[PDB]
């Protein structure tokens, strides 16, 4: 297992040996422990590294999305979802995933979906309990075009069928990428005449998850929304970055403005 | 002592007699691709010592308002040599690096710089609306500079040194292979990076696999009536070269 | 089945676990395993540097 | 069937949970690994590295380059103190964006020792002794160089080699301190004092610079995560 | 009973899943099995045969059988470029209605070499020269003979073997490409130039054809399954 | 029981199936089969014909 | 597993206890722990006093 | 170098066979075979030109 290192005793040292002077002229960190610069007494340590692992760190379930969807198209929400793949729409998992350069991971999608119903001047209300579909449809496929076409059909396409009351649907996804990590910070361009899309976007091409409600429209309408939660497992990320500094801006670009490094101070001394 | 080295590869040679270790960046050496880790059914060339040797890029010269540089890398080596020659008759390519940025000065000099080679460093644009244009990416030979304070355009890339032109903190590129010149004790910065990529080998045209950044970290100043004119060199040797998928002349 | 140790606190202690899928995507993460190198973020020079020596001789 | 019960918490999602779920494609074949250079296996890889401090955050150097650098000069008295700040970091403004600050918000507990390097930028005629000091809580900063160096502390001289660490001790009355300020869990000061004068010939500058890093040691390590609070959004972005 | 409880998904059809459940006619005695000729186990089995390809599909062609041959003929100059089009089975319009093209329309990747084998259909006093060529992306297809002999080819030579199989290689930074048309994962161009002319006696005709065919290699394999989009319906055929 | 191997990706990974029913149609799908035999869609030639040699002598 | 006694009543009786998590926090609590020591609550006294002696001679 | 011990600088040193000329700059002087000269405590540095010849012999 993993373990800090023991603190080790020494007594007063008056040597030609100077591990307190290094030069940072180097990449290399000085290695001093604190048994170098003053006496310690020997301290067995019994602390562990076992939550700043990689497969402790990523290995919670984060929001990525919300997308609503009506059952009579309350205000804009069309009667079914569609959302292009990408972890860049939050700030909270997608800064975690952009302090390394390259990932492989095994999601685990986990869908929370809820329902509402809409103001409408329908009376006598009753609705039998709702059904969604949740269909995946990977990049090149056909696309659904209105709540009963043929493309949900499902026919070779990964789909989950879930009805209200029971515990959220998970699945797994395995590691899908061309590459042999996902890549996540990108410093080409699309075409080779340095034109088009830059940055990640390129790359990005995930497919598409979309959703409706499978029952026939009731007279009062409902809108529901799925909030989309991955999980990574499995996880070995390399090359590590500076975390952001920065708020973003777009989700397909790392665009930022200008912002202060560090929090004010009155001045070089204080308390 | 342990100031001096040299190096040498191909038919150059570079030394040093200031000069603190050489930093191998992630302890990975340059080598060759395995067969184990191909993916590319076909032979690859491997010029060996003629494209494996150090190029010398344009000087730039240190002002006491120099906010720093950037040089995108395989695009500042698309002109060298023979190096050049080989990314516009190939799909494919790898290729380590060696790194030498040096620039001496007197001992009545000081003023400090961070010498880092950033992986994927991907640039900001001024305009949130907008990718930058090639143009203000790269300059080939010639460094693209870095501004003090944010700039304004329209493609313009956002260069403010505080932000590193890529929104994370300017003090926290060092998990990055990185030395520093420091005038009162080296003069000269090594980093072999290896080749850090998620694909085994890429297009050499339209990715960039690192960009090397030069940074001051504290302003040259000097008492007038010493040199006022003190330039900063990169050199740079392809090491473990090898292209492969050949086709017609270009980059179109 | 698989028998492991669970995560235990400093001053029985097994838990089972039984793999039900096809796909090894579908394993419950690995949360067990510590092991690190920080020397090549830490140290990543070329030639070794000695703690007790001074570094630029 | 088997006659089982539903216990109390069985159609909960929790998210910090690590449960078994069927694939959404059967018999994929993943892509081969290859070893890319620089493997993170934990965050004490990357915490344990040296990232520049700005110990000069005032509120006009916050957006230019003069953060990261304090001036120390040549004195004709005997110069008072360059700088301190109290230890703390992730919740102190000198010490929460570097990487020993952005790598403890995502953590609410801390322990082990930690160790700044200090780094002079003089010219190579330029010469001069610094007494770093590190004072534990409870008499609040020392306000001269007489009580500084009643802490533990580290006489730097600057020679050839050009820069010198200061390795905070640990000391504490608990295993872990609080990521975030608190009073309870206080975590010290640092100050830096002249312990003699930078003293420079004619012909160089009289000012020189002190930047600071900071690194963790091999004994350190951290509990229990949370979301950072430095970034924020209002909506999706798109 | 056994105390057990539901993890999240557990209520819900995958359609991809396999489970077991109750037969609905227990006992049922199943017909015995013969051996039928042919049985298929992969539709690696079907890629690997050679079909036919429209290469001359233009407008007109499309409803005859003039699509599976392009007239190659006697000139009195050199011929420029009898045909080319863009690899890319499954997206490009010459090959995503045969056979290599309908098997991987029902899938997202592919990879592995594939390979045209073309016939001379000329009289048997006819005889030519044809060089057959492929030319990885990134500069787009060749204008000319002199930059199509720079990436891969194949002199064909027409002689009492009347066919002869340009095997393009796979050659990819990527260990699968898509199925559908996409700028990253471009997969180069064919082309097909006369090496030297079509000679034939005065008492032949001085037109021939060529016809192409294409088929897998054995390294080829495919990933993930989609629904083809070369079939719809508006509502249930009754 | 009966134990196998799950689908693993390359460069534990077992599972159990326990078949529950009294019917061998119920039993879960077959996916683990991958054989094959190419030649005789693509060879279903009498006369073996060598691929180093001409075709038609 | 684990197989303990359960408890009885005075004038099987077994069970059987599996840990099913990888945290020991998250076991069953014990109750089958009856260790006493009343003699520091109870006779705190530095000196061994004899029940059947006077206290204080 | 006969300088001053304060005084230091580089210079790349050259040899580029015939059948181009001279180099014109010192882009194309770098092409050459060469050895880049630092002036330190040590203060010769020794370019040591090849053979590299066609013949066994060159007429003086």
């Amino acid at each position: 297992m993993g373990r800090v290192a023991d603190t080790i005793a020494r007594g007063p040292s008056n040597s030609e040996q100077i591990p307190a002077l290094t030069a940072v002229e180097t990449g290399h960190t000085s290695q001093v422990d604190p048994s170098d610069t003053m006496q310690t007494r020997h301290v067995h340590n019994y602390h562990s590294r076992s939550e700043s692992s990689i497969e402790n760190f990523l290995c919670r379930s984060a929001c990525v999305i919300y997308i609503k969807y009506s059952s009579a198209e309350s205000n804009n929400l069309k009667r079914y979802a569609e959302w292009v793949i990408n972890t860049r729409q939050v700030a909270q998992l997608r800064r975690k995933m952009e302090m390394f350069t390259y990932i492989r991971c095994d999601m685990e999608l986990t869908f929370v979906i809820t329902s509402h119903q809409e103001m409408s001047t329908a009376t006598n209300s009753d609705v039998p309990v709702q059904t969604h579909q949740i269909m995946y449809v990977p990049p090149g496929g056909p696309v659904p075009t209105s709540v009963n076409d043929y493309v949900w059909q499902t026919s070779t396409n990964p789909s989950i069928f879930w009805t209200e009351g029971n515990a959220p649907p998970r699945m797994s996804i395995p590691f899908m990428s061309i590459g042999n990590a996902y890549t996540m910070f990108y410093d080409g361009w699309s075409n080779f005449s340095r034109d088009g899309i830059y940055g990640y976007n390129s790359l990005n091409n995930m497919g598409t998850i979309y959703a409706r409600h499978v029952n026939d429209s009731s007279p009062g309408g409902l809108t529901s929304t799925i909030r989309i939660y991955f999980k990574p497992k499995h996880v070995k990320a390399y090359v590590p970055r500076p975390p952001r500094l920065c708020q973003y801006k777009k989700a397909k670009n790392v665009n930022f403005d200008v912002e202060a490094v560090t929090t004010e101070r009155a001045s070089l001394v204080t308390t | 002592s342990d100031r001096v080295r040299s190096i040498t590869l191909g038919n150059s040679t570079i030394t040093t007699q200031e000069c603190a270790n050489v930093v191998v960046g992630y302890g990975v050496w340059p080598d060759y691709l395995s067969d184990e880790e191909a993916t590319a059914e076909d032979q690859p060339t491997q010029p060996d010592v003629a494209t494996c040797r150090f190029y010398t890029l344009n000087s730039v010269k240190w002002e006491m308002q120099s906010a720093g540089w950037w040089w995108k890398f395989p695009d500042a080596l698309s002109e060298m040599g023979l190096f050049g020659q080989n990314m516009q008759y190939h799909y494919l390519g790898r290729s380590g690096y060696t790194i030498h940025v040096q620039c001496n000065a007197s001992k009545f000099h000081q003023g400090c710089l961070l010498v880092v080679c950033v992986p994927e460093a991907e640039m900001g644009c001024t305009n949130a609306e907008n990718a930058p244009t090639y143009g203000d990416l790269c300059g080939g030979e010639t460094a693209k500079q870095f501004e003090q304070n944010a700039v304004t355009g329209e493609t313009a890339v956002q260069t403010a040194v505080c932000n590193a032109g890529m929104g994370v903190g300017v003090g926290n590129l060092t998990i990055y292979p990185h030395q520093w010149i420091n005038l009162r004790t080296n003069n000269s910065a090594t980093i072999v990076m290896p080749y850090i990529n998620s694909v085994p080998m890429d297009n050499m045209f339209r990715h960039n696999n690192f960009t090397l950044m030069i940074i001051p970290f504290a302003p040259l100043d000097y008492v007038t009536g010493a040199s006022s004119y003190i330039p900063i060199t990169v050199t740079v040797a392809p090491m473990s070269a090898e292209y492969n998928g050949l086709r017609l002349a270009g980059h179109q | 089945a698989q028998v492991s140790t669970q995560k235990t606190g400093a001053h029985i202690i097994h838990y089972t676990n039984i793999n039900y899928y096809k796909d090894a995507a579908s394993n419950s993460a690995n949360r067990q395993d510590f092991t690190q190198d920080p020397s090549k973020f830490t140290e990543p020079v070329k030639d070794v540097m000695i703690k007790s020596l001074p570094a630029l001789n | 069937g088997l006659p089982t019960m539903l216990t109390p918490g069985s159609t909960q999602f929790l998210t910090s949970d690590d449960f078994q779920s069927p694939s959404a494609m059967p018999q994929f074949d993943v892509t081969p690994e290859m070893n890319i250079p620089g493997q993170v296996r934990n965050l004490m890889e990357i915490a344990e590295v040296d990232s520049v401090v700005p110990i000069n955050n005032l509120q006009a150097n916050l957006k230019t380059m003069e953060a990261y650098r304090v001036q120390v000069r040549s004195t004709d008295e005997m110069g008072g103190q360059i700088f301190g700040f109290p230890l703390q970091p992730g919740a102190s403004s000198v010490l929460q964006r570097t990487l020993l600050g952005e790598i403890l918000n995502y953590y609410t507990h801390w322990s082990g020792s930690l160790k700044l390097t200090f780094v002079f930028c003089g010219s190579a005629m330029a010469t001069g002794k610094f007494l770093l000091a590190y004072s534990p809580p409870g008499a609040g900063a020392p306000d001269s160089r007489k009580n500084a160096m009643l802490g533990t502390h580290v006489i730097w001289d600057v020679g050839l080699q050009s820069s010198c660490v200061l390795c905070v001790p640990w000391i504490s009355q608990t295993h872990y301190r609080y990521v975030v300020d608190d009073k309870y869990t206080a975590s010290g000061f640092i100050s830096c004092w002249y312990q003699t004068n930078v003293i420079v010939p004619a012909e160089a500058q009289k000012s020189c610079y002190i930047m600071c890093f900071v690194s963790a040691c091999n004994d350190f390590s951290v509990r229990m995560l949370r979301d950072t609070q430095f970034i924020k959004q209002d909506t999706f972005y798109q």
